[PDB]
């Protein structure tokens, strides 16, 4: 009905809408990656005739669709909207009517982005829209103007969503849930919302400065007029480095919850975990210019930014070890979410070691703007944030939807995506150390070796995505039959050693959150009488 | 404790060296089989 | 005791067994336990253990017996289809660059060798 | 301490009024890093007889066999517990062949 | 003032909140007429801009 | 009866000890096997210079 979906006020329906928009944009953005790989498979322009445009435009579309339209609406708008009220114990959000406008301004941004792509110019500027190239003299069409308007819409959506989560967490908790006793996912969402609140306005200021400079004649970054194109870099990256932490902090809560349910032992040192999670968010505001090492800064500020960025590894490492200490003694259940979590623990540590290798300003003069950095951030994004998204889906979907998903057909998808992504993103570090630059459509012949191998691996991941789509179809259709036959696994916690099969069937869920105690699917009005803790 | 731990520990280091050599050493196979 | 037909081989017989029929056996089993042991029949001691600690209902493994081989064959099939479909789409592409002739690449080395391109390491430039 | 540990589970097992509590206490006793003393196990056997559950008494040694970690120490627990086990009637898993 | 007699009207109305006040018909009907022109007219110029003809 | 205790403790210690030792050879082979080989062949060309 129109009223239920066009006039939505229920938070769960808004979460479903966020999910539904994320998959469509996810499929749209992962086909541009396929075309990019097909264009980079061999030297020479093979598929796109000679157009260097429509290559940069495709890269911009891919990056924006993957970041601002898949991970943001799924981790924050999809999981955050559906699960934070339930684990806290609130019936819905504090501002239920702006929660709808936090979503409905996203489809308008898609229209602005598509119509920007369809205008004769296009926006071939990168996701970092630097002023002098995206000025009015070099990009003379209305294309990047429409691209900027999409960023404003996403920013306003994220800001209004972030204000909602801070007030919801602070004064809508149940009768026993002191701020000291919270689930870790809620803590991650809280810290992420606080980072967004303090980081978005600076991006808005810089982006509006760029718009006014292109159309209102303000020497904001115009060289002829005293403007500085490097001020834009400061303004943008002040939102940029903290941003790489909005996309991973809610990814930490998912892993924290997954590894302590299929390993039947609670997390080792939770208070240190929340301390480390807050320290990464707080201290990420002091390291933004490591993205600006070679721009010509002073020698002494480079030393400061080199010393401050390595401190990031102290709390981060604490999270890596404390994850390896909560699985040491317990009993391990190797299911699909556990396989995703175990893969995450390895691939994210492989990404972080390369990251600390990049943190030294004296060495970054050899690894900047190469495929080395691409290989780096594709480990923490395509293997660090995507994997926790798959793990979260396989973790909560049977509880949310009420439909099981044929385990053995999902482990095949896991192995395919594992060995497909490792093929794409491991050879990149070899291309980067020989000096292969970024953002080029065609490369010298000597680089043709690992590029072919990486192009072969993209088809494996695309096949895994197609298999995942089929898994979705087989879950929605005849998914009620999956828990009748022996295709799926019903219980996420096996009985203990001295626990009989007839006593496990009176205490089925031994969980530390309200999420798994609710009916499947959860009711529209979940909490009439408030729940009591401790 | 030397007798018990030996039966389980030392075989795993050999299995250890195999898997890690696969995840990290796979591109060596492609180059040798036919760098051509 | 309990009838010999029911208790014997009550493991392979637990599944494919009517629910009301299998709820009568546990009522009889419970009463006979409230009696000094070492008097229970041997078929029964293997039956009460299986109901309590067998692999049925809960405790069913994540993967069945044949699932491990099915996943292995499915993964290998996915690699075959991906590589096979990779070559088909490569046919509907443009021609190669004129510099990949293995005689262009052999001629690239004379220029590098005269300039002493790489003292440690090579400058082979041959990948035909 | 170990003696404090033994003397406090010797009291926990003496107060277990149902089959849910007996299987809850024994899952706590074997969840600790230390292997329990043979005095502890004897009281656990008495509890199973009190709540009339043969299969949990069988799982006591099965829990111990994986817990004791030594092939001679399992025999050490075996010898001292021969009298109580034979008197009760608990069969081992290998003897039972289930 | 009128708040007491306005309270009795808004409560016990069984109508959408923007239709409860007796004076609401004056705002809503002219709004949807102007609103339609506002969100449909810019959509007509999209194909004209894709071709490149400037008005 | 021997009071078997701390099986986890030393098992934890050996696990961490092996990890550094196995990681020690990986680190040491890079330095003295690969990296040291690179330096010598580097110096020879400079030595002839
Ligand atoms: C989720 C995304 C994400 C995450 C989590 C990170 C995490 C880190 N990143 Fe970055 N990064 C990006 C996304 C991310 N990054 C993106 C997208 C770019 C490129 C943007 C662009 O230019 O287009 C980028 C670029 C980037 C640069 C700029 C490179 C350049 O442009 O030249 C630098 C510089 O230092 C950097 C460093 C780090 C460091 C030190 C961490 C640390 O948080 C990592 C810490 C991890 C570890 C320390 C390993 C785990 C810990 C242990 C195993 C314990 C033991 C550790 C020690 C003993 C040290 N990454
Ligand atoms: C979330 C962010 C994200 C994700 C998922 C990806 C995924 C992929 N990307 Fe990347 N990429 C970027 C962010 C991302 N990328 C950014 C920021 C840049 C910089 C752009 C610039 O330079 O301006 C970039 C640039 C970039 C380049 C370099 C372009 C250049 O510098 O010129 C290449 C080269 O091959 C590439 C390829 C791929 C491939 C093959 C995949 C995938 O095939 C990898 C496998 C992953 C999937 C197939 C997705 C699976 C999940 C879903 C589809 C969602 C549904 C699932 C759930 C809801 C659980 N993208
Ligand atoms: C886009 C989506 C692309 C993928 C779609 C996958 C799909 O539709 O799967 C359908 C079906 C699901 O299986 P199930 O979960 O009932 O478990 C079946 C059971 O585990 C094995 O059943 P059985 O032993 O009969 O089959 C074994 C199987 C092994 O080979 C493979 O899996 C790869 C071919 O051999 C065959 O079935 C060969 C058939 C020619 O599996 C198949 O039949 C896959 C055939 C390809
Ligand atoms: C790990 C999972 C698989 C990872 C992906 C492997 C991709 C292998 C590959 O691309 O090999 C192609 C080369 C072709 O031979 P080439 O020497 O590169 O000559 C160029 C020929 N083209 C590329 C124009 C067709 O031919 C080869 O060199 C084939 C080597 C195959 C080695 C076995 C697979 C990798 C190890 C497992
Ligand atoms: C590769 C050679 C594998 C050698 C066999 C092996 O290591 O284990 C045997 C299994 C079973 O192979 P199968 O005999 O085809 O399976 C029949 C059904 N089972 C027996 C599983 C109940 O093997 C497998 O299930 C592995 C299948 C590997 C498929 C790709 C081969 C290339
Ligand atoms: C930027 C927009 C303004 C944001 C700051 C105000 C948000 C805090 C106050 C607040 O919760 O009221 C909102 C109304 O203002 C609004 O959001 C209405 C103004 C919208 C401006 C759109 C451009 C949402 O209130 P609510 O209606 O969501 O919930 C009502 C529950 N009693
Ligand atoms: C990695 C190398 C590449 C492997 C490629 C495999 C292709 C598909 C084979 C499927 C076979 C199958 O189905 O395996 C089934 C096995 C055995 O399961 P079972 O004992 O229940 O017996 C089944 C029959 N009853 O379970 C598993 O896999 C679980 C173990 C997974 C371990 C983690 C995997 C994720 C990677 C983590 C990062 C690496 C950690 C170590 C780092 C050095
Ligand atoms: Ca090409
Ligand atoms: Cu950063």
């Amino acid at each position: 009905m129109v009223q239920r979906w066009l006039y939505s006020t229920n938070a769960k329906d808004i979460a479903v809408l966020y999910f539904m928009l994320a998959i469509f944009s996810g499929m749209a953005g992962t086909a541009m990656s396929l075309i990019i790989r097909l264009e980079l498979a061999a030297p020479g322009s093979q598929y796109l005739h000679g157009n260097s445009q429509l290559f940069n435009v495709l890269v911009v579309g891919h990056a924006v669709l993957m970041i601002f339209f898949l991970v943001m609406p799924a981790l924050i708008g999809g999981f955050g909207n559906y699960l934070l009220p339930l684990m806290i114990g609130a019936t819905d959000t504090a501002f239920p009517r702006i929660n709808n406008i936090a979503f409905w301004v996203l489809p308008m941004g898609l229209v602005c982005l598509v119509t920007s792509t369809l205008v004769e110019s296009g926006a071939g500027t990168g996701w970092t829209v630097y002023p002098p190239l995206s000025s009015i003299q070099a990009h003379s069409g209305p294309s990047v103007d429409l691209a900027i308007f999409a960023l404003h819409l996403t920013s306003i959506s994220s800001l209004l969503g972030a204000i909602n989560f801070i007030v919801t967490t602070l004064n809508m908790r149940t009768n026993g849930m002191t701020m000291h006793k919270l689930p870790l996912f809620v803590w991650s969402i809280f810290i992420t919302a606080f980072l967004l609140l303090l980081s978005l306005p600076v991006l808005s200021a810089g982006i509006t400065m760029l718009l006014l400079d292109r159309n209102f004649n303000t020497s904001f970054f115009e060289v002829s007029g005293g403007g500085d194109p490097i001020l834009y870099e400061h303004l943008f990256w002040f939102f940029g480095h903290p941003e790489v932490y909005i996309l991973i902090i809610p990814g930490f809560g998912i892993i924290s919850h997954v590894v302590s349910t299929y390993s039947k032992k609670p997390v080792f040192g939770e208070i240190s975990m929340v301390y480390a999670m807050a320290s990464i968010g707080l201290l990420g505001f002091l390291v933004w210019s490591h993205h600006m090492y070679i721009v010509g800064l002073d020698a002494d500020t480079r030393a400061y930014f080199t010393s401050a960025t390595m401190i990031i590894a102290i709390p981060t490492g604490i999270k890596i070890f404390s994850w390896l200490a909560t699985i040491h003694g317990g009993s391990i259940r190797l299911a699909t979410p556990m396989l995703y979590a175990i893969a995450f623990l390895f691939l994210f540590t492989m990404g972080g070691l390369t990251g600390v290798a990049l943190a030294n300003a004296s060495l970054d003069v050899a690894f900047h703007d190469t495929y080395y950095v691409v290989g780096h951030f594709h480990y923490v994004l395509s293997m660090g944030a995507i994997f926790s998204l798959f793990a979260g889906y396989y973790y909560w979907s049977p509880q949310i939807l009420g439909l099981n998903y044929n385990e053995k057909l999902a482990q095949i998808q896991f192995w395919l995506i594992f060995i497909g992504a490792n093929v794409i993103f491991f050879p990149m570090h070899f291309l980067g150390i020989n000096g292969m630059p970024r953002r080029i459509p065609d490369y010298p012949d000597a680089f043709a070796g690992w590029n072919y191998v990486a192009s072969i691996g993209s088809f494996i991941a695309t096949l895994s995505l197609f298999l995942f789509i089929y898994i979705l179809y087989d879950q929605l259709v005849n998914g009620l039959n999956n828990k009748v036959n022996n295709k799926s696994v019903i219980y996420n916690k096996a009985p203990d050693f001295v626990e009989s099969n007839t006593i496990f069937n009176l205490n089925t869920v031994k969980s530390s959150s309200i999420e798994f105690l609710l009916t499947s699917p959860p009711a529209v009005h979940s909490f009439n009488t408030p729940a009591v803790q401790s | 404790w030397v007798i018990t731990e030996g039966r389980r520990l030392i075989p795993e280091i050999f299995q250890w060296s195999a898997v890690l050599s696969v995840c990290l050493g796979w591109p060596g196979a492609v180059y040798f089989f036919s760098k051509a | 005791a309990l009838s010999n037909a029911a208790v014997m081989d009550l493991q392979s017989r637990w599944e494919n067994m009517p629910s009301t029929e299998q709820q009568d056996i546990v009522s009889k089993l419970s009463e006979r336990q409230k009696l000094p042991w070492a008097q229970l029949t041997e078929p029964e001691k293997q039956a009460v253990w299986y109901i309590s600690y067998g692999e049925w209902g809960p405790r069913r493994p994540v993967l069945n017996k044949g699932d491990s081989s099915f996943i292995a064959k499915g993964v290998a099939a996915g690699l075959l289809f991906s590589v096979g479909l990779f070559a088909v789409v490569r046919m509907a592409g443009g021609q190669d660059a004129k510099t990949m002739n293995k005689e262009w690449q052999l001629k690239s080395d004379e220029y590098l060798k005269s300039k002493n391109a790489n003292p440690w390491g090579g400058y082979s430039q041959v990948q035909s | 301490t170990f003696e404090e540990f033994t003397a406090r589970y010797e009291k926990e097992f003496d107060e277990a009024y149902d089959l849910f509590e007996v299987q809850r206490v024994l899952n706590n006793c074997f969840s600790y890093d230390l292997v329990p003393a043979p005095a502890v196990i004897e009281k656990a056997l008495r509890a199973a007889r009190r709540v009339n559950d043969l299969p949990t008494a069988i799982r006591v040694f099965e829990a111990l066999k994986y817990k004791v970690e030594n092939e001679d120490q399992y025999k050490a627990y075996l010898d001292e517990l021969k009298d109580v086990r034979q008197e009760l009637g608990v069969p081992l898993k290998e003897e039972l062949f289930p | 003032n009128k708040v007491i007699q306005l309270q009795k009207i808004f409560q016990s109305s069984t109508k959408p909140l923007w239709w409860r006040h007796p004076r609401s018909a004056l705002y809503l009907y002219p709004f949807y007429a102007i609103f339609a022109v506002a969100v449909v007219t810019p959509l007509l110029y999209i194909p004209n801009a894709i071709r490149g003809i400037k008005a | 009866i021997a009071p078997i205790t701390g099986t986890i403790k030393r098992r934890v210690i050996m696990d961490i000890v092996l990890g550094f030792s196995l990681g020690g050879v990986m680190a040491s082979y890079w330095w003295w096997g690969f990296h040291m080989d690179k330096i010598n062949k580097r110096e020879k060309f400079y030595a002839e210079l």
